[PDB]
RNA sequence: CGCGACCUCAGAUCAGACGUGGCGACCCGCUGAAUUUAAGCAUAUUAGUCAGCGGAGGAAAAGAAACUAACCAGGAUUCCCUCAGUAACGGCGAGUGAACAGGGAAGAGCCCAGCGCCGAAUCCCCGCCCCGCGGCGGGGCGCGGGAAAUGUGGCGUACGGAAG
């Protein structure tokens, strides 16, 4: 499909992330949490919710 | 082509000159409008220094000048917090700061604190609120004999 | 779901229609081209008169932005007879002379002098 | 036949009447007047004359709107009020 | 705070985190159109230095400025006049790009108002600018005193008066012995005060 | 008799109309008149015909609008037509409220440090 | 030309209106300088511009 | 596969606003000549001038020092007298040419971002009640919607400031 310029730029800036050498500043931010413990730290985070309006 | 003995001259009038020329003929009608204008600005402030505001003794800068004191721009803050007014206070009594003055000297400090000091004593403040006098009012007898001065408020004489 | 076409094209948006809060003008407009002012008079001339007694037909002098119906249905209602037919023209002087053809049940000589123009 | 024979074929005309500024300068093969600049949204202007601006400014035809805003300036623009009645 | 830190790493710009930082928003940008809104600010401690609080009013676009010098438009070569006149090719334009772009994003939108501009990258052939905006008839602006300085009919298109930042850096104005040919109003105004005569009443 | 604006006003409406039909007859007939070839009488009476149409028309409009603005007159939104009509900077201009808002900082200052009532014995 | 349109037929209407001349009863007023009609036009002499 | 968040980006005759154009004497930004002078002429001069373009206001701009100075030191900006046809520039030719200090007109100062500490303490919009309404505002009520932690408000800004 000849997408829009906007679906064709967002796809392909991701594919200059995975071309281009990123630095480890930025590497770093890709290696993520994992689903168990991401999950358990949410389940605690939900404790201490800060309060609505 | 010049004659035989004279200056010579080079005039600016090479440019366009008549196309900008600025002509005085509203000069008096100009001093009548200041002075309007002053007359309508001293009865509004209307107790109150036609002068506006106190200006410290201050002497010129330069080697042809310095031998002569003058009105400055405002009483320096190192000068009010020796005289013990506070620096936003001072311009709501009527005394006029600058925060950029320097104080390299003692005596010419010393004789903005004596002037301030003299100030005080001869200012006569109203009340804020007139039908309930407070603690740094004047008094009411001299609150009848308060009046304007015209010309600068302690001139400075050299 | 998939796509048969490569060619993308924009996806049908909903749109509302307008709920203004105020109306942008409070009263409607007074009708200024009305069953009055459309018509002026009826011309006097001889050759009016001649076809007002031969044609059965009446001849008056309209403004420019008069449709042959408007005319139709002004000279209805302004005085009750019905009409067979319309033909305008605008003039030299920049009026529009229309050319009223009556039904044959009406007879122009007796609606002209009961109007006033004899 | 440079002249008065050459003057016989005048007969197609250049220019019409334009509908902003009503004078017979509204080319008709450019499609823009040369009085006022029609299809372009800003007046034609040019300070190298002084008698074409004088000749259609602000004070020339019938300031329809604008000596009715001069004297309501005299007043302070006064809006639903009226003087009271008899 | 967060926001010393980001000025910090913007200072250091050569180095390989905000190099590939900015080629790769300089290749998006380039993909991008000339005049596009941004939904919220590239940079936003610039941002808030120059005067940007994220409330409801301000928006941000992204400005292309194409870059290089200003060549003089005029037919082939063709300067009609004197050796001193026929420069065509290397000459330098008054203003800054900066101030360009501000001034085109100003007219583009010009129901809107110019605060101030700031750079998000440069390339061969262009450079980027994100210019501030403020809607001066947006309540949230309006109701804020310390803000509404901006709807006033004084500040009318400061961009094109030459008032913004950017505008200001090119009058060449400033205290100073430096600036002596605009004390006045500015370089006209003191061009103006200086070639009048002051012919008086009595001479 | 000749008709004035002062007792067409409590004069309710289908009354104004149909006292402006007649009117609108009479001077069509005074036309035809006029075209035929009248008197003098009849052709000084189409002016007056004419000015009779103009007054009662501004009587009806001014009797419409004054209740629609009787109408408008609660709301927050009203129409163009009917809001004030004064010059476009002059409505583009802040109003009285915004105004006079001042900041906190300026209240506390202006609370502080009022600018007193002062006067030098000379 | 018989084919005009309507914007020119209405223009040559008003300038047809115009060529006419002074009423005489208006040299019988007070301070009256208008002897005749000046600006009359001609289909020969003048024309008319368009 | 679907559903749900966010981010980027569209479409609306959506709800409410706003800009467009004119005049243009004065003002601001840019562009910018040649006549002319040099007894020619090319650098200069005319001249940042005329023409051109954009943008305003009742005034505009400037403006509270990354200043002047070198003194026993002054102190935002603007304007006048003077400095001064001086220093300086210039086929050092013709020509061009400011500023400081001084005396006056006037006189007024301030606010952010940052660094922080306060439970977003902040703001906009819709619905209802009361008042005022021809400068849509004041108060109360909504387990009404939204913005905002990618930072609103209060204190605080180089003259220091904050907390105890
Ligand atoms: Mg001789
Ligand atoms: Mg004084
Ligand atoms: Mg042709
Ligand atoms: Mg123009
Ligand atoms: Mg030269
Ligand atoms: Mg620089
Ligand atoms: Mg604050
Ligand atoms: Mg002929
Ligand atoms: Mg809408
Ligand atoms: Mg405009
Ligand atoms: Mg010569
Ligand atoms: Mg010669
Ligand atoms: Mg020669
Ligand atoms: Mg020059
Ligand atoms: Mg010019
Ligand atoms: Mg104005
Ligand atoms: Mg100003
Ligand atoms: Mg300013
Ligand atoms: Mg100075
Ligand atoms: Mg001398
Ligand atoms: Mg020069
Ligand atoms: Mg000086
Ligand atoms: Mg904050
Ligand atoms: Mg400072
Ligand atoms: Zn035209």
């Amino acid at each position: 499909v000849k997408w829009p310029r906007y679906i064709r730029l967002q796809r392909q800036r991701a594919i200059l992330y995975k071309r281009l050498k990123v630095p480890p500043a930025i590497n770093q931010f890709t290696q993520v949490l994992d689903r168990q413990t991401a999950t358990q730290l949410l389940k605690l985070a939900h404790k201490y919710r800060p309060e609505t309006k | 082509a010049p004659s035989r003995n004279g200056m010579i001259l080079k005039p600016h009038f090479h440019k366009d000159w008549q196309r900008r020329v600025a002509t005085w003929f509203n000069q008096p009608a100009r001093k009548i409008r200041r002075r309007k204008a002053r007359q309508a600005r001293a009865r509004r402030i209307a107790p109150r220094p036609a002068a506006g505001p106190i200006r410290p003794i201050v002497r010129c800068p330069t080697v042809r000048y310095h031998t002569k004191v003058r009105a400055g721009r405002g009483f320096s803050l190192e000068e009010l917090r020796v005289a013990g007014i506070h620096k936003k206070v001072a311009r709501t009594i009527g005394i006029s700061v600058d925060p950029r003055r320097r104080n390299k000297s003692t005596e010419s400090l010393q004789a903005n604190v004596q002037r301030l000091k003299e100030y005080r004593s001869k200012l006569v403040l109203f009340p804020r609120k007139p039908s309930a006098p407070k603690k740094g009012d004047s008094s009411a007898e001299e609150l009848k004999l308060a009046t304007q001065l015209t010309g600068p408020v302690m001139p400075i004489r050299n | 779901k998939i796509r048969t076409s490569p060619t993308f094209r924009r996806p049908k948006t909903l749109r509302l229609r307008r709920q203004p809060k105020y109306p942008r003008k409070s009263a409607p407009r007074r009708n200024k081209l009305d069953h009055y002012a459309i018509i002026k008079f009826p011309l006097t001339t001889e050759s009016a008169m001649k076809k007002i007694e031969d044609n059965n037909t009446l001849v008056f002098i309209v403004d420019v932005k008069a449709n042959k119906h408007q005319i139709k249905q002004a000279v209805k209602k302004l005085y009750d007879i019905d009409v067979a037919k319309v033909n305008t023209l605008i003039r030299p002087d920049g009026e529009k002379k229309a050319y009223v053809r009556l039904a044959p049940d009406y007879d122009a000589l007796d609606v002209a002098n009961k109007i006033g123009i004899i | 036949t440079k002249g008065t024979s050459s003057f016989g074929k005048r007969r197609n005309k250049t220019h019409t009447l334009c509908r902003r500024c009503g004078s017979k300068a509204y080319h008709l093969q450019k499609s823009t007047c040369g009085k006022c600049g029609y299809p372009a949204k800003r007046k034609r202007k040019y300070n190298w004359s002084a008698k074409a601006k004088r000749r259609n400014t602000t004070g020339t035809g019938r300031m329809r709107h604008l000596k009715i805003v001069y004297r309501r300036f005299r007043h302070g623009f006064r809006e639903g009020t009226t003087p009271k009645p008899k | 705070g967060a926001y010393k830190y980001i000025q910090e790493l913007w200072r250091k710009k050569q180095s390989d985190v905000m190099r590939f930082l900015l080629r790769v928003r300089c290749w998006q940008y380039r993909q991008l159109s000339a005049l596009h809104r941004a939904p919220r600010p590239t940079r936003p401690d610039k941002a808030r230095r120059l005067g940007y609080k994220a409330k409801q009013g301000y928006v941000i676009y992204r400005i292309r400025v194409r870059r290089g010098g200003r060549k003089r438009p005029v037919p082939k070569g063709a300067t009609y006049g004197k050796p001193v006149h026929h420069g065509v090719n290397q000459l330098k334009f008054a203003r800054s790009l900066q101030s360009v772009a501000e001034e085109r994003a100003g007219r583009h939108c010009g129901a809107l108002r110019v605060l101030n501009s700031y750079w998000v990258g440069e390339d061969s052939t262009y450079k980027f600018f994100e210019v501030i905006l403020i809607d001066p008839f947006h309540k949230a602006i309006r109701r804020n005193p310390d803000t509404q300085w901006i709807t006033k009919p004084v500040h009318k298109h400061r961009e094109m008066r030459g008032l913004t930042s950017a505008g200001r850096k090119s009058r060449g104005l400033g205290k100073g012995h430096k600036f002596h040919h605009t004390i006045g109003g500015s370089r006209r105004a003191a061009w103006r005060r200086r070639n009048t005569l002051q012919l008086h009443r009595y001479r | 008799a000749k008709i004035k604006a002062r007792d067409l006003r409590g004069k309710k409406k289908e009354e104004l109309l149909k006292q402006l039909d007649d009117l609108k007859v009479e001077l069509s007939q005074l036309r035809v008149a006029k075209v035929t070839g009248g008197a003098a009488s009849k052709l000084s009476k189409i002016r007056v015909v004419r000015k009779s149409i103009a007054r009662v028309l501004t009587v009806i409009n001014q009797t419409q609008k004054e209740n629609l603005r009787k109408f408008y007159k609660g709301k927050k939104y009203k129409p163009l037509d009917l809001r004030p009509k004064k010059t476009r900077a002059m409505r583009r201009r802040l109003n009285k409220h915004e105004e006079s808002l001042k900041t906190k900082k300026q209240q506390r200052k202006e609370r502080l440090y009022p600018l007193r009532k002062y006067a030098v014995k000379a | 030309s018989s084919h005009k349109t309507f914007r020119i037929k209405r223009f040559l209407a008003k300038k047809q209106k115009q060529n006419r001349p002074i009423p005489q009863w208006i040299w019988m007023k007070t301070g009256n300088k208008i002897r005749y009609n000046s600006k009359r036009r001609h289909w020969r002499r003048t024309k008319l511009g368009l």
